[PDB]
RNA sequence: UCUUUCUCGAUUCCGUGGGUGGUGGUGCAUGGCCGUUCUUAGUUGGUGGAGCGAUUUGUCUGGUUAAUUCCGAUAACGAACGAGACUCUGGCAUGCUAACUAGUUACGCGACCCCGGUCGGCGUAACUUCUUAGAGGGACAAGUGGCGUUCAGCCACCCGAGAUUGAGCAAUAACAGGUCUGUGAUGCCCUUAGAUGUCCGGGGCUGCACGCGCGCUACACUGACUGGCUCAGCGUGUGCCUACCCUACGCCGGCAGGCGCGGGUAACCCGUUGAACCCCAUUCGUGAUGGGGAUCGGGGAUUGCAAUUAUUCCCCAUGAACGAGGAAUUCCCAGUAAGUGCGGGUCAUAAGCUUGCGUUGAUUAAGUCCCUGCCCUUUGUACACACCGCCCGUC
RNA sequence: UCAAAGUUUGAGCUC
């Protein structure tokens, strides 16, 4: 899976879930938007989020409490979104936050 | 400023038949946007124009590159003598 | 439409930039009916700034 | 059973290439020995057969997005004109090695000019690639 | 200040030297020979992708910036 | 920082003088109430009026 | 339609059109009272209403320039005969409007009314009316060489930001004195 | 005669060739969608044109 | 201009009155326009009080607040600007209003691979979940602890999809830094036929022993050389005059560029906005190296009326210093700094100007005012065109 | 528990 060499990214939290939760599923991912990096860090909290969902809404609840708290007791990103975006240079300057070049001499 | 005798009869019934007249101040113009039926360049009418404003005849605005002249009661009077037509007819600013 | 301009009379002041912005929206609607009844309903019921064109077919 | 994206590219252009070779039938151009890969590339390419790397990978473009044109094959294989001092821009293939590696696909019946236009891969090509699909992912398996 | 003058070619003594000690490192890398016997980088790619034509060495991991390569797993 | 501004805070005061009672220590229930009694234009205005005058009223209960 | 033009194009030749207007009608009523223009663009006929505080008086002889304006606006912008037509509309905040009531006292400052009193009266004539506020500077040389500023301000008045846009009319306007020329910056 | 003297440079092209409309000046031609005016005009004139401060 | 002679028919040329023309000089005569101070938290009337007066108090020791933000102390009270507020954007709305120029969910077929899977190959209707955008609605210190008049609220933690989304505008007052070099922007003074006008062609601005500032390229292998693979966001498209449109589909040249039919004046055609990076195997090999691409010979194209000061693009070649930056100095706290490409204005060649667009993505600090600046209080002053000050003696 | 820190066109500030 191109790029390969982002793969253990995307395995952490399936390693981290287990087999035995994904098991019963197969998930295709659509991707849009940001870049190359950027969506592959998304698709990894997507199918996260959406096994999450399927047992939280298909089946009984329990199982989405636990699987989310074990989310939880290993790490807080998965959970809070990362609102970073890239900053636009500015007029006014040569780079994104220098206002012009103050020139001596 | 050489008119052919032609455009100068045809000038003032212009200006009579419309009373009030606009035209771009542009010297650098081959033809007359407003009034392309005729060629005569902006050049001509730009010359003949500030020539009657010169002896009272119309009055002055200019805006952006353009300007603008309203032709007073002493144009229309001047017309009609020049072109000795009757007081009945009129231009269509004066007509209703 | 985007657009970039300078304040400055000279060269000499500062080199300021604009960033203009000018959004151009568009509605349509598409009716069924005979061409007079539409006639009626459009005559009324327009404002300055809005633009109506009704393509017959 | 297996497709382009099943498989690692780079062994992909390598077997497709022999298995082009093997058919002997493309018709490769006169002109392959002297042309360079773009007037703004330096040395011509790495693969000695490389004028069916290009032909491989053009075809499966249009596998990935039927209709790929000249130029449509050049903007998808685009990149830096790395401009040295002066400041990079993007850059089309050239054009006569890209049109004629279609014109190549288009002989030998890989390619096929569509009904109101554009290119659609042919019962052959859509057979060559899941064979060959097949042959690399036996050689990555 | 400092340069490599490396051999282009190995001799046969050296060859003898290679086929003793080389598959002896626990790195094996074109670059790690290249420093050792002062021999260029990509000849020493070449050796080093001999020494697996031969069939003497295991790949960890190559790619086009950088290979690794080693004498088979030890134990 | 969340800070009241002097139309924030002489608001909160007129509010809870005027109508003590009416208001309570909760912002979205108390919203409710100035949102009626009181025509907010803003919705940012009438969420920081309420959730002050719900503090404040909270104060005065203490 | 046959000629087919763009979305894009079209719509910025309306743009050149309404500031080129917008430029005559102040350069048309300065000695009759502009307070400036309303290009309705209607179908077919576009409704081009002249503001002014005193509409028949800045009107003058029988509608006259009202009916060479009209003529005007079709001449140079090539309207269909009687597709465009003017209207000299009653101005709200008679006051107000600046550059009618501004440039109208730009011009009795002309006249030789003194600076001081001649802007507190309209200041006052207005604020009569029911004005919030102004910040009225006129820059130049007055009395003198140096460039002396006079500065007219009453009342609660803002600034920045957007609401400004269509809370505070603007005027910037170039008077012809025997002495030189005055700046004018009406805030 | 003088017809084949008077205008007889090429004006073909450039911001030297067309010119604003306002000012007759070749600084900034606004050239998108024909608008053909100058960063001077443009500036002083884009509230009446429509464009505006939104970012 | 000369010998020379023909048209229209008083329009005009030439004088004189008088205007008028002038990219004349002067933005240190002017209007207007910028930056920096200043992205900080500050400023100003009224009435009353204190002072012969200039003025002060209001505008505070303290708490507090991101904030002259608030509270409370209290000879003051009520106000104003600016901050904030506002307008727009992001976000919560499977809710309202809704769509063959947007699609949708239910199936089936067809070629093949081992029933199905795939397909921008085809058919079955409603609807708006997705899509598009109007109206409304939506989060607030909502929870807690210390601290505090248990006030304002801080800090920390918890609680949560949001507990600062991000801009635009931006106070009073400067510099005697700049703009008459955008215009019939323009004051004053001067000029106008034996002209300092103007028109035609051409020039300097690109003229080069020398130097600087903004900029561009580097010193390589965490990388370059050579193929293949991959998600975007900014965008545009045939014009009043106005010469150049976006472009699908098959052929020709390395490149500039050449021959058939189409869609599109545009969610219909351009266009799934066919970016790079990323990802894989070679090759390079630590080299003034394929690092670096300045300078230029000879030639082929296009841009243009016209380029010598190379128009641009193209083809082959020579190939400076530079082996990671000394005293110096630019830039930065979060998707920021920094890598890397992509687009636009202008726009004939088409971004070398300039201004954006995406893409990958840290360190450090939660602190302080030492440096550098800044802001307040007190203080001394012989300065007040204000330390870029004033000011002393010999010769 | 104190080594030092100088100057600034003649070419026009101002009720
Ligand atoms: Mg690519
Ligand atoms: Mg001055
Ligand atoms: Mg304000
Ligand atoms: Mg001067
Ligand atoms: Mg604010
Ligand atoms: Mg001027
Ligand atoms: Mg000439
Ligand atoms: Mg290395
Ligand atoms: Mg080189
Ligand atoms: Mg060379
Ligand atoms: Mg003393
Ligand atoms: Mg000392
Ligand atoms: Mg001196
Ligand atoms: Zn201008």
């Amino acid at each position: 899976i191109e790029p390969r060499t982002l793969q253990y990214k995307l395995l952490e939290p399936v390693l981290l879930l287990g087999k035995e939760r994904f098991a019963g599923v197969d998930i295709r991912v659509r991707v849009k938007g940001g870049g190359h990096v950027a969506q592959i860090y998304a698709i990894r909290q997507s199918i996260s989020k959406a096994l999450v969902a399927y047992y939280q809404k298909y089946v009984d609840e329990a199982s989405k409490k636990e699987i989310k708290d074990i989310l939880i007791q290993y790490d807080r990103t998965l959970l809070v979104a990362d609102p970073r975006r890239c900053e636009s240079k500015k007029f006014g300057g040569p780079g994104a936050r220098a206002r012009y070049q103050k020139s001596y001499r | 400023m050489l008119m052919p005798k032609k455009n100068r009869i045809a000038i003032y019934e212009l200006l009579f038949k419309e009373g009030v007249m606009v035209a771009k101040k542009d010297v650098h113009m081959p033809k007359h946007p407003e009034l392309a039926d005729k060629n005569v360049p902006n050049l001509h009418v730009m010359k003949a124009m500030q020539s009657l404003k010169s002896r009272g005849y119309v009055k002055e605005q200019f805006a952006w590159r353009h300007f603008y002249w309203y032709l007073t009661n002493e144009g229309i009077q001047y017309l009609r003598d020049y072109l000795h037509l009757p007081p009945e007819i009129v231009p269509a600013t004066l007509r209703r | 439409l985007r657009i970039t301009t300078r304040k400055t009379p000279c060269g000499e002041g500062s080199k300021t930039w604009d960033r203009f912005q000018m959004r151009i929206h568009k509605r349509l609607i598409d009716l069924h009916s005979p061409s007079e009844i539409v006639k009626q309903i459009t005559s009324i019921s327009i404002e300055p700034g809005v633009e109506v064109e009704v393509t017959i077919a | 059973g297996v497709t382009v994206k099943d498989v690692n590219q780079q062994e992909f252009v390598r077997a497709l290439a022999a298995f082009l070779k093997k058919s002997g039938k493309l018709k490769v151009p006169e002109w392959v020995d002297t042309v360079k890969l773009a007037k703004h590339k330096e040395l011509a390419p790495y693969d000695e057969n490389w004028f069916y790397t290009r032909a491989a990978s053009t075809a499966r473009h249009l596998y990935l997005r039927g209709g790929a044109g000249v130029g449509s094959m050049t903007k998808i294989y685009g990149g830096r004109q790395r401009n040295g001092v002066m400041p990079s821009h993007f850059s089309r293939g050239s054009k006569s090695v890209a049109r004629r590696v279609l014109q190549a696909l288009e002989g030998l019946k890989m390619v096929e000019k569509d009904q109101d236009g554009g290119r659609k891969l042919t019962p052959q090509g859509q057979r060559d690639l899941d064979r060959i699909a097949g042959q690399v992912a036996a050689a990555k398996k | 200040r400092d340069k490599l003058n490396n051999l282009v070619l190995f001799d046969k003594a050296t060859y003898d030297k290679l086929c003793k000690e080389v598959p002896n490192y626990k790195l094996i890398t074109p670059a790690v020979v290249s420093e050792r016997l002062k021999i260029r980088g990509s000849l020493a790619r070449a050796a080093l992708q001999e020494l697996l034509s031969k069939g003497l060495i295991k790949l960890v991991s190559k790619h086009r910036a950088q290979v690794i390569y080693t004498r088979n797993t030890k134990g | 920082g969340r800070v009241r501004t002097k139309t924030v805070k002489k608001a909160a005061r007129v509010i809870i003088e005027k109508y003590y009672t009416r208001l309570g220590n909760d912002f979205h229930t108390n919203k409710r109430v100035c949102e009626e009694i009181a025509i907010i234009p803003s919705k940012k205005l009438r969420n920081k009026i309420a959730g002050y005058v719900t503090h404040l009223m909270k104060r005065i209960q203490r | 339609m046959a000629v087919q033009i763009s979305k894009k194009r079209k719509f910025v030749a309306d743009g050149i059109f309404k500031a080129e207007l917008n430029e005559f009608l102040t350069r048309e009523l300065a000695e009759d009272g502009y307070s400036g223009v309303e290009v309705r663009v209607t179908p077919t006929r576009t409704e081009i209403i002249i503001l002014a505080t005193r509409t028949q008086n800045v009107l003058g002889e029988k509608g006259r320039r009202i009916r060479e304006l009209t003529a005007v606006v079709q001449k140079r912008f090539g309207f269909p005969e009687g597709s465009v037509e003017l209207y000299a509309e009653k101005v709200a905040t008679r006051g107000l409007c600046a550059i009618a009531q501004a440039e109208s006292l730009r011009y009795k400052l002309l006249g030789g009314l003194a600076v001081r009193r001649a802007c507190y009266g309209v200041l006052r004539f207005i604020m009569e009316s029911g004005a919030k506020g102004c910040e009225v500077v006129v820059s130049g040389k007055l009395r003198g060489q140096r460039a002396k500023s006079m500065k007219f301000v009453d009342g609660l008045m803002i600034h920045s930001g957007d609401p400004v846009n269509y809370y505070v009319d603007t005027a910037v306007r170039h008077v012809l004195l025997r002495q030189g020329v005055l700046g004018i910056k009406v805030k | 005669g003088h017809q084949q003297l008077y205008w007889s440079h090429p004006r073909k092209f450039g911001q030297g060739s067309r010119s604003c409309r306002v000012c007759s000046n070749r600084h900034g031609l606004i050239r998108k969608y024909g608008l053909n005016m100058c960063r001077q005009c443009f500036r002083q004139y884009a509230k009446d044109i429509g464009f505006i401060k939104l970012d």
